[PDB]
């Protein structure tokens, strides 16, 4: 599904069946059958209003109204928000559509259509997480009638949003942030998750405009005796139920001017909470928040930050690549996809930022070689899917029809989530260690376990992902 | 002594001192103390204000676990409002509160209002004047407010730093216009809070729109040594976003010694010219001249060392839209890093900027480096505390306070010739205040030192028998009629005798 370069597509809404792209005038209705447009929606920026923009200095490229929120309410109406120029719009269209609303936006919709920016509509609310100013420096996270504090550099300072996820009476912020928690801070960059109670009210008096539930912890993305980390987070996944562990992956990147890199970490949903339960570094949901003392709400205003850091799945990174040409920019996940021996293995999909994307499994042998338990990455395949520069932006899985919708800059493109059609030697099918093809003797096809029913008492079917590659391989006859 | 008239000795210290422009009374400000006079300074009411208990850790509705005890009510803002009958009064308890006193009887308590709205510290300034604003178009005025933080509770971080205040009476003592993200207010960031401080002298209001003088810190940050500037807080009226929000640095330079910088400004007055000196400064005699008397200080602190300098409000206006000119052209940093970190200055395609521009979402909080520079008419070997200025008769008059007692009299003939002609001490030993107003007509000024007001008359030529002392006291009020053998200025004699020699001036003629 293709459009122009000059366009900034991004998912505001995704089911199996159909996906919902924002872009630079328009927003469209595209079903995943055939990445096939189905119903539009344009909304363009006035001339005056666009006028005004490239009055203030900027580009014709910028002054443009991208499409950035969008969200369904429950009486059947649809809240949809663009930048409008620098200049953020919310209108309300309600049934096809017919304008019902317009209203400003600031601070509900970013004025710039980078990827700098993200929101949650929960509960029949829209959490913001953007800048409320043309010029970008007053940042905040946004409900209805409640703000962060303004210019408050020790609750946000300069940051970059990546997602956020709704959660058991909370919401989730991810992001990158300045580093000014260190006493000897060097314009560093740091990697937080940020939390907020939906049944906050604000608190007392002047308080009632303001978060009495901020808080934010790092995230631990880093590799032993020679610490490596990894500190600028870059895209998050949803929330992945792997069995009974609730886990969100997350791609992360080396500074610049630095030793280039990138990681891929795994966080518990339950490691994240835990952290805002210790030490505060030098947050429970009441049901009235203006019933707090000026005592605690300052106290909270003034610690917002964790002391520990919210540590990783395994303690270390799922893949790492460092030094190469390349960097990841994206994650995707087929959780609990069951293997030949019965294992459950999460199925873990990353784009770089040249249009490939890398499949991979982590295995965790105990005692292999030592006493201490080995993690490895069993990498199945990394193919170029886009043209050899463009930047993957985020990727969105349809487990139903077995295919991974890669989203760049101007287009969608979809290839198979699991090649095991595809193969017909059987040095491939084991050599490839998907956790889901497996290659049958009686038939020789490569077949799919999701599809197929083997007995665990039966030498059909034959699957190697422990071994190397080559050892797969053997055991192949002739 | 027959140049004073009145004196009223106050049993307290006293803060402040206004004079109600169409009825002449007269209303003091003092520590736990509040009076009302007649024009004569004859005492009518008298308001006890404190002291109360209290405590600077808690707010009137709350006292963490603390206790309060007595405390002195230091009077911070003193004004009246025109529009509807009632006089402002706030104190330093509670965390900075303002009363809303009947104007006739200054002893009735029309509205209460448990606002946070002006510095807590007996010390720290505050400056207050009324001025047209929002939320309305400018049909109803508002209270621009500049408060010092004064860092000695929690509650401090709530109150801004400049802010339009309303005085409607459902929303009394409220910020003006606010919305989501912008509003009247201006606050100093967290991480400056605490240490870039800011003193605000003096308030004023001219041609659509309201000033600060202030003095702070040239840098926010610490690369650079500690220097101390002068600089001028200015908003638009109609601006209900603050999007106006601007300031130049206001330098009082002198050739004495090589360079001298008279970098502290303590007190400032809002007078218009005459007219030899409009003709110098190059403005119509309606226009306003600012008169602001300047000390050099050894860091923070004034020493005797000040100098007097005006500033046409022209030459201001230029100088305003000079910084924000350049910076709409893309050159040079925003400024205002204490507000928020300062960024570069975005080009701009705006084509007519003028001296009323008020403000866009661009390049909004805007610290112009390019200062207004003047050169000081006259410098002085003590430290001047307060400036008045009259035009009564043809020449500019320069009323001037010491902080040893001492009242001084200038005569400014032009922005380069200017020398006083006057000088004698009103209450000896005594700091005068800055607060110095003068009469409905001008012809007595209101001196008050510490603890007392002086009526002072603005000349008296009488008491000048021959001839040779009246054009030798070099009194630009003083002339000297030739009929009759009295001095007296030129509307007193009678023009009937046929030489036009009849009325001659201190310097135009020899007696
Ligand atoms: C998130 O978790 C990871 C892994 O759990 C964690 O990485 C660990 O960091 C610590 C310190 O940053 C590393 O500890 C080092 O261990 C060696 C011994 O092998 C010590 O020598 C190190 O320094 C001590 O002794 C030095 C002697 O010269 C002294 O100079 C120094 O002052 C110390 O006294 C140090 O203890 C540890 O090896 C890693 N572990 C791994 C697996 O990488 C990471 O720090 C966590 N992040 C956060 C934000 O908590
Ligand atoms: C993108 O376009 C598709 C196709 O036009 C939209 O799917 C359609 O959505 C409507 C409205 O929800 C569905 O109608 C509903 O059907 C249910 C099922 O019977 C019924 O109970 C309701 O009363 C209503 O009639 C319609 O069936 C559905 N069509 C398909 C093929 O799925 C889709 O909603 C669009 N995207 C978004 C975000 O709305
Ligand atoms: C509070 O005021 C009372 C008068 O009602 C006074 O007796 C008391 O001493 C004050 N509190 C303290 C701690 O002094
Ligand atoms: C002024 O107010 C005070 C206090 O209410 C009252 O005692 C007095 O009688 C009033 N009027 C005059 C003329 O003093
Ligand atoms: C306030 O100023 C006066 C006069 O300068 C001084 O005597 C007093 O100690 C000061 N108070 C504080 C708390 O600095």
């Amino acid at each position: 599904f293709i459009g122009n370069s000059t366009d900034y597509f991004k998912i505001l809404d995704h089911n199996d069946e159909f996906v919902l792209v924002g872009a630079k005038d328009v927003i469209y209705n595209v079903s995943l059958n055939g990445l096939k447009e189905i119903a539009r929606l344009e909304w363009h920026s006035t001339d005056a209003d666009r006028e005004l923009c490239a009055l203030k200095g900027k580009h014709e490229w910028d002054c443009h109204n991208y499409l950035r929120v969008y969200a369904l309410r429950p009486n059947g109406e649809v809240l949809l928000c663009g930048t409008n120029s620098y200049k953020p719009r919310c209108r309300h269209y309600t049934p096809r559509y017919e304008v019902s609303r317009d209203v400003e936006a600031q601070g509900l919709c970013p004025y710039s259509p980078a990827h700098n920016s993200t929101y949650a509509f929960a509960d029949g609310h829209l959490y913001s997480a953007t800048v409320a100013d043309f010029s970008g420096g007053d940042p905040l996270i946004y409900r209805e009638n409640l703000r962060t504090e303004q210019y408050d550099l020790k609750q946000l300072n300069q940051p970059d949003f990546v997602g956020a996820i709704e959660r058991n009476g909370y919401v989730l912020f991810f992001f990158r942030e300045l580093s000014m928690e260190v006493m000897n801070f060097g314009k560093a960059v740091y990697s937080r998750v940020a939390r907020v109670c939906k049944n906050d009210r604000g608190g007392p008096y002047s308080h009632g405009k303001s978060w009495t539930s901020f808080l934010k912890a790092r995230l631990n993305c880093s590799v032993g005796e020679f610490p490596f980390y990894f500190d600028e987070i870059q895209a998050i996944s949803p929330i992945v139920e792997s069995g009974s562990k609730s886990l969100i992956y997350a791609v992360f990147t080396t500074s610049v001017n630095a030793i280039p890199g990138s990681a891929v970490c795994a966080f518990n949903v339950d490691d994240i909470l835990a952290a805002f339960d210790g030490e505060f570094k030098s947050g429970q949901c009441v049901e009235d928040s203006r019933t707090l003392t000026s005592i605690a709400v300052n106290f909270i205003k003034n610690h917002p930050l964790m002391e520990e850091a919210v540590p990783a799945v395994h303690g270390r990174p799922l893949l790492t690549k460092v030094n190469l040409h390349h960097r990841l920019t994206a994650i995707a996940v087929h959780p609990q996809v069951k293997s030949l021996s019965g294992a459950y293995y999460d199925v873990i999909y990353s784009g770089t930022d040249d249009g490939k994307v890398t499949k991979f499994i982590n295995i965790l042998s105990t005692h292999p070689n030592s006493t201490v338990d080995r993690l490895k990455t069993v990498v199945i395949s990394e193919m170029q899917v886009l043209p050899l520069g463009t930047p993957i932006r985020e990727l969105v899985i349809s487990t139903s029809k077995n295919s991974l919708v890669v989203v760049s800059d101007g287009s969608l493109v979809s290839v198979p989530l699991h090649h095991c059609s595809h193969i017909v030697d059987c040095l491939g099918c084991l050599s490839l260690q998907d956790p889901i093809c497996a290659w049958d003797l009686q038939t020789h096809e490569c077949k799919n376990l999701a599809t197929s029913q083997h007995k665990f008492g039966t030498k059909t079917y034959l699957q190697s992902l422990n071994s190397t590659k080559k050892a797969a391989a053997l055991l192949c006859p002739h | 002594n027959s140049t004073i008239t009145n004196v009223a000795a106050f049993d307290t210290k006293l803060n402040h001192l206004l004079v109600d422009t169409i009825t002449g009374r007269v209303f003091v400000g003092g520590v736990n103390r509040l009076y009302q006079l007649s024009p004569d300074l004859e005492l009518s009411e008298t308001v006890k204000t404190g002291p109360q208990n209290d405590s600077v850790e808690c707010s009137i509705l709350d006292c963490p676990l603390a206790v309060r005890s007595p405390t002195d009510n230091y009077n911070k803002v003193l004004l009246i409002d025109r529009a509807t009958s009632r006089l402002i009064a706030c104190g330093s308890l509670f965390q900075g509160t303002c009363t809303v006193r009947n104007l006739q009887n200054v002893s009735i308590i029309e509205h209460e209002v448990p606002d946070a709205v002006v510095a807590n510290d007996a010390n720290s300034s505050t400056v207050a004047f009324i001025a047209p604003g929002p939320p309305q178009h400018p049909v109803t005025n508002v209270m621009y407010v500049g408060v010092t933080y004064t860092n000695n509770s929690p509650y401090r971080s709530e109150i801004p730093a400049v802010a339009s205040r309303s005085l409607e009476k459902t929303k009394m003592f409220q910020i003006a216009s606010s919305a989501v993200t912008t509003g009247t207010r201006t606050f100093i960031n967290s991480y400056a809070r605490e240490t870039y401080f800011v003193n605000y002298v003096y308030g004023f209001s001219s041609e659509r729109f309201s000033y600060f003088l202030t003095t702070q810190l040239k840098h926010s940050h610490h690369s650079s040594p500690k220097e101390y500037i002068t600089k001028l807080v200015r908003i638009c009226q109609e601006d209900s976003n603050y999007y106006s929000y601007t300031e130049i640095p206001v330098e009082c330079i002198s050739d004495a010694q090589g360079g001298t910088k008279f970098n502290l400004v303590q007190a400032g007055f809002l007078g218009k010219p005459s007219s030899d000196l409009a003709q110098s400064l190059g403005i119509s005699i309606q226009d306003d001249v600012l008169f602001a008397v300047f000390s050099k200080g050894e860091g923070n602190t004034p020493t005797n060392n000040s100098a007097l300098c005006i500033y046409s409000l022209k030459s201001i206006r230029r100088k305003f839209m000079q910084n924000i000119k350049s910076c709409f052209n893309g050159s040079g940093m925003r400024g205002l890093d204490f507000i928020s970190p300062s960024m570069p200055c975005v080009l701009t395609k705006l084509q007519t900027i003028g001296e009323d521009f008020c403000g866009l979402d661009v390049n909004s909080p805007l610290g112009g480096e390019t200062p207004i520079t003047s050169v000081p008419v006259a410098m002085f070997n003590t430290k001047l505390t307060s400036v008045a200025a009259t035009s009564t008769s043809g020449y500019t008059v320069v009323f001037v306070g010491t902080s040893d007692g001492f009242l001084k009299k200038v005569v400014i003939e032009s922005s380069s010739i200017a020398n006083e002609y006057a000088s004698f001490a009103v209450d000896l030993g005594s700091e005068i205040n800055r607060d110095m107003q003068f009469d409905n007509q001008n012809l007595y000024i209101y001196v008050m030192s510490k603890t007392k007001v002086s009526k002072v008359k603005v000349f008296d030529c009488s008491d000048y028998k021959t001839c040779g002392d009246c054009l030798g006291a070099r009194d630009p009020y003083c002339g000297w009629c030739s009929l009759e053998n009295k001095c007296s200025p030129r509307s007193n004699c009678q023009d009937d005798a046929n030489d036009p020699l009849y009325w001659v001036s201190y310097k135009t003629g020899k007696c």
